[PDB]
């Protein structure tokens, strides 16, 4: 029933269900507040969404790498590059691979035309070993040749 | 105080190595039932890059030009020869084994030729688990008419060059490499399980070549291996290289891959062996149940893209079970669990009709592995494959039934 | 490879009063050096 | 020669207990 209220948007429900596992006696893990997350996240609700994040770090559960993929992921749309940073960093103190949440977020953030900020957090992640794909490399070649940005 | 408190190889084999410039570095060599393999002899301990484990010179090699035309490193065919004859007539394509055969047969009637000696410690007829010695009772076991087809296309083919080849007329020296048929098919065995293809640089020119390679056909293969090979041009030497920063204990094997994203099928074609733990292997399902490709990643800890699946119970069969099960994503979409519990009921019914359509099942081949004393190593082979299937198909069951479990 | 480019460059010219005055700006009126006395 | 081609989140968030 959560991740059914989680897939129309709904993240006032999702809350509802938590409530209602919280008075059984159910112990909240991650998938339930992964559902909220994504809930919160799919209204482009980033507020919420960091808020359902405080409450995974408040009730001692250790958070999916869904639920920082689905952050960052809402982070490049509204083009938060640093908060997405910052989820990075929370996931590489989770002991998580941030190489496909790093590609997500440069892919994001070129495709809502912030060139800059995807540029940025590129180069990021290129200087700290990390390798993209071709198709990534390719894109940022050429949109920041059109751009006119020889330096990037 | 100190007063109060598989066997070794055959140390020639080595040695006739060590006194020809090849270094063997931590390792031992071993045999076993199965066969020869290199084992670390001490601690390796990882240091900041690749450690060198093994040398091997170039000029005691048998390498081949991969593509036209044909020149071999170091050249031992004198010119005029019949055997380039013999070697030129192949098709540039398919028939590279035969051109690595003939030059194997050659090299062991040379008298100063290295593979002379080392030829002796290749695996016999009896010995060497390739297809191309299976006979058609052998073959019968595998329980797959494909890979039986394409063994016994492989046969002839192998079989109609030796005639076409080497009829009465031949010069003599022609006849003594190979005086009849299964000599020159258990030369095309050996030259296709210990082939080894690479891109070469002998002073100035790059090339592809085939290579027959001693005391580096003696790794083992795996889809995780801890060695790879690196090419030193400088001084024309082959390195095996431990993989950086990778600690390898006392007594592990030394393996490298033989060859990437190939499934079990093709390993038996080639090398003639199969393991369980492929991650390429494929299933075809009917693809109307799916299940979740991300909750399914994320309860196993498999990262990275879809041709760099890793795991940080969970083996390669659960990474092959996650290419091949039929799954569905939706960016950030979740699965509700009442659907993935019917999806993975059908799968697991698939998977239980998939196994009843087999004869037998794995704990009885297992079984008749274990009473098995009288049969070739081709049959033990074929057992071996079918029963890996079986529990890749069992590991995949196990597995949907544990991520069904773990959904909540 | 991509090469590591370094475009650098040097260039004489023949110099216009102006910039001359650029240089001095400061002109030299009396062929006096320096002090027979004072050494100032 | 060598000069040739020119040479937070997670803290402040813990479980209460
Ligand atoms: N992981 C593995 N498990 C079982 N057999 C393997 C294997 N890897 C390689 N082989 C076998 O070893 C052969 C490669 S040459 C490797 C050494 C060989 N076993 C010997 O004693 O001479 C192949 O024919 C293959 O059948």
């Amino acid at each position: 029933e959560l991740m059914e209220r989680a897939r129309n948007r709904d993240p006032s429900g999702v809350s509802e269900v938590i409530y209602d596992m919280i008075a059984a006696g159910l112990s909240p893990g991650p998938r339930s507040f992964h559902g909220l997350v994504v809930a919160h996240a799919l209204n482009g609700d980033e507020q919420g969404a960091m808020h359902s994040l405080r409450k995974e770090l408040g009730a001692g559960q250790r958070p999916l790498p869904e639920t920082m993929i689905a952050l960052v992921r809402l982070s490049g749309s509204k083009g938060n590059a640093q908060r997405g940073l910052e989820l990075l960093a929370a996931m590489e103190k989770l002991n998580y691979d941030i190489r496909q949440a790093w590609l997500i977020l440069v892919e994001e953030l070129v495709r809502t035309n912030h060139l800059e900020e995807a540029n940025k957090v590129f180069l990021k992640g290129a200087r700290g070993g990390m390798r993209a794909t071709d198709q990534l490399y390719d894109l940022m070649i050429e949109e920041d040749c059109k751009a006119g940005d020889h330096s990037n | 105080f100190p007063l109060f408190q598989l066997e070794s190889a055959d140390p020639d084999f080595y040695k006739i190595g060590y006194v020809r410039r090849v270094r063997a570095y931590g390792v031992e060599f071993k045999e076993g039932p199965d066969g020869f393999g290199i084992y670390a002899s001490k601690d390796i301990e990882p240091r900041r890059r690749a450690r060198v484990i093994m040398e091997i010179p170039h000029e005691l090699m048998i390498t081949i030009r991969q593509k036209h035309p044909w020149m071999f490193f170091p050249d031992i065919v004198p010119i005029g020869h019949p055997i380039f004859d013999i070697i030129n007539s192949t098709d540039p394509e398919r028939d590279w084994d035969l051109r690595l055969a003939c030059l194997l047969l050659f090299s062991f009637d040379r008298e100063d030729h290295f593979w002379r000696l080392y030829g002796d410690f290749l695996p016999a007829a009896d010995e060497c688990s390739s297809l191309l010695l299976a006979t058609e009772e052998d073959l019968a076991e595998l329980q797959d008419p494909q890979l039986v087809s394409t063994i016994r296309q492989q046969q002839k083919r192998v079989l109609e060059f030796w005639e076409k080849n080497w009829h009465s007329g031949v010069p003599l020296k022609i006849k003594r490499l190979a005086e009849d048929a299964e000599r020159f098919i258990w030369a095309v065995s050996i030259a296709q399980t210990r082939c080894i293809s690479m891109k070469t640089r002998i002073g100035a020119l790059v090339q592809d070549l085939n290579m027959m390679i001693p005391y580096a056909d003696m790794l083992n293969h795996s889809f995780e291996p801890n060695c790879f090979l690196h090419w030193r041009p400088k001084d024309r030497i082959l390195e095996v290289m431990s993989n950086a920063g990778q600690a390898i204990k006392k007594g592990e094997e030394m393996t490298i891959n033989y060859m990437p994203g190939q499934k079990n099928n093709m390993l038996m074609e080639r090398y003639g062996f199969s393991t369980p733990v492929n991650p390429w292997d494929a299933i075809p399902f009917s693809g109307d149940s799916r299940i979740h490709l991300n909750s399914f990643l994320s309860v196993f800890n498999i990262f990275g893209l879809p041709e760099e699946y890793y795991h940080d119970f969970v083996d390669g069969a659960v990474i092959a079970a996650a290419r091949t099960l039929p799954t569905w994503s939706d960016i950030d979409l979740p699965p509700i669990p009442s659907a993935e519990r019917k999806a993975v009921k059908e799968l697991q019914d698939e998977c239980r009709k998939m196994l009843a359509e087999y004869p037998t099942t794995s704990e009885q081949d297992q079984k008749l592995l274990d009473s098995l004393s009288e049969a070739r190593t081709t049959f033990a082979t074929a057992v071996k494959y079918r029963m890996h299937r079986k529990m890749f198909i069992g590991k995949i069951i196990k597995a949907l039934d544990i991520y069904q479990e773990r959904l909540l | 490879m991509i090469d590591r480019y370094k475009h650098q460059q040097l260039r004489i010219g023949l110099v216009s009063p102006q910039q001359i005055s650029a240089w001095a700006t400061g002109e030299v009126t009396k062929p006096y050096t320096f002090h027979y006395k004072t050494n100032k | 020669g060598t000069g040739f081609n020119k040479g937070d989140i997670l803290f402040y968030h813990r479980e209460f207990c």
